[PDB]
């Protein structure tokens, strides 16, 4: 324990605090607590807003600086996914700061990790299945954001992007936001079609398990008949499907619920 | 508009495309400032006033309070602003330019639209806010005047920043050092 509250310090005062904001990053992962302490604490959000809202006018292409906010950010992947500290860090409007970030199109090493580590926030945010948390992130660019992040970049985040968007997907109000329109519609199949295409992974079984889920809807399952991937009824995948049990199964009912 | 626009060369300095120039940008900004100030302002006074309540919990000298309130609402109004005008303002300010070398000029001025959208994001905020910390403000009024000696506060929750430790918490009065945290930035 206390070498945290030392560290703690630091990061609302003490001059070094990026070395603090490296190590407290690092024991994140452990105690099961210091969520709940990284919020009741004082100084500790306020602080640690400072450090995302520092990077803004870096925004316009970095180097170390991304590193240093980007321990701010597993700070506040930490924080989310708590379920003390999850709907207080969400109700507070905190996550909204991370979205200019999910902007950039920059494809430097630097920005791919901004982005990469500020995803895992959201993606944490979802982790646990609370329905509040979707109507608030529907409130927002953050889908058409995702799918923008699914098609291009890396396959790391390209992997929580598809998982963040399964996520909505699953809840009743996220897919009748998506599959509100065809508009809406058609920006998602589009572009699971494009990965299909673009093609072990675990983007292939995130892929089925949307699409799994976009047959539920009757209004997609008949459009999904004729805009289905034909990659995924031939045998081409189910090479690589054979250690999925889950997917497998996922696959093959999707099928099953394709046609009649 | 005012300052002629300085400093630059073309756009600015040739009169007949001056006037075309400074259209662009008043449309650029009329464009997009209903819709930037409604939503930035209202990400500002919601996440500042769950953030100061929580730690100001056992704060009195509403004073204090307010000037901790207002410049970390106000920074973080303009902060957001800057942040999500940049990107369309400009994408519109061409738009709008073609229709009717080009980033080198904008780039140069785009200073002034930038400062009114702050401006008012920043005001409309300290607005919102002030209204919304009217119960907070008030109900330590009362615990004022009518109880003096007294503790202060524990409104709702404060059940694990009941914690001993050192001044990572909640005490009494807020110290010179946590109340100099959000004095500065």
């Amino acid at each position: 324990d206390p070498n945290v509250y030392h560290w703690i310090c630091q990061l609302t005062y003490g001059p070094q605090k990026e070395q603090a904001l490296l190590e407290l990053g690092r024991k994140r992962e452990q105690f099961d607590d210091l969520a709940v302490v990284l919020w009741s604490s004082f100084g500790v959000m306020t602080s640690l807003l400072n450090e995302i809202i520092s990077v803004y006018p870096m925004l316009q292409p970095s180097n170390n600086l991304s590193n240093r906010v980007c321990n701010a950010l597993v700070l506040l992947q930490c924080v989310a996914s708590h379920p003390e500290t999850k709907h207080l860090f969400l109700q507070a409007h905190i996550p909204l700061f991370l979205f200019p970030f999910l902007n950039t199109t920059s494809r430097q090493r630097t920005f791919e990790y901004l982005r990469l580590t500020s995803l895992g926030v959201i993606g944490a945010l979802v982790k646990n299945d609370s329905q509040d948390v979707i109507t608030f992130l529907l409130r927002t660019d953050i889908v058409p954001l995702c799918l923008r992040i699914m098609e291009s970049s890396s396959e790391l985040s390209k992997t929580v992007a598809i998982f963040i968007l399964q996520k909505i997907l699953l809840d009743d109000v996220g897919l009748q936001y998506i599959c509100a329109t065809l508009e809406r519609f058609y920006a998602v199949t589009n572009v699971l079609k494009d990965m299909v295409e673009h093609l072990p992974g675990r983007l292939l079984k995130h892929i089925i398990r949307c699409y799994l889920r976009l047959s539920d809807d009757l209004e997609a399952r008949r459009l999904l008949k004729i805009v289905l991937p034909a990659k995924l009824r031939d045998n081409t995948f189910t090479e690589v499907l054979r250690d999925d049990v889950g997917s497998k199964r996922c696959l093959a009912q999707l099928l099953l619920t394709l046609n009649e | 508009p005012f300052n002629n626009l300085l400093g630059s060369t073309i756009f600015v300095t040739h009169p007949d495309l001056k006037r075309v120039f400074q259209m662009a940008l008043a449309k650029s900004v009329r464009e997009i400032l209903l819709e930037v100030v409604e939503k930035s302002s209202g990400i500002a006074v919601v996440t500042t006033t769950k953030i100061i309540l929580k730690d100001f919990a056992t704060e009195v000298d509403e004073s204090k309070l307010k000037t901790a309130a207002i410049i970390m609402v106000r920074h973080l109004a303009q902060s957001l602003a800057r942040a999500t005008s940049i990107e369309p303002l400009k994408e519109g300010i061409r738009s709008t330019m073609q229709s009717l070398e080009l980033d080198t000029a904008i780039n140069e001025n785009i200073g002034i639209a930038l400062v009114l959208i702050e401006k008012a994001s920043m005001d409309k905020s300290t607005q919102d806010l002030a209204d919304q910390l009217m119960q907070a403000i008030a109900i330590r009024r009362y615990h004022k005047e009518r109880r003096a000696d007294q503790p202060f506060i524990t409104q709702n929750t404060n059940p694990y920043s009941l914690s001993l430790p050192e001044p990572l918490g909640l005490k009494g009065v807020t110290p010179q050092q946590f109340r100099v945290y959000e004095e500065f930035g």
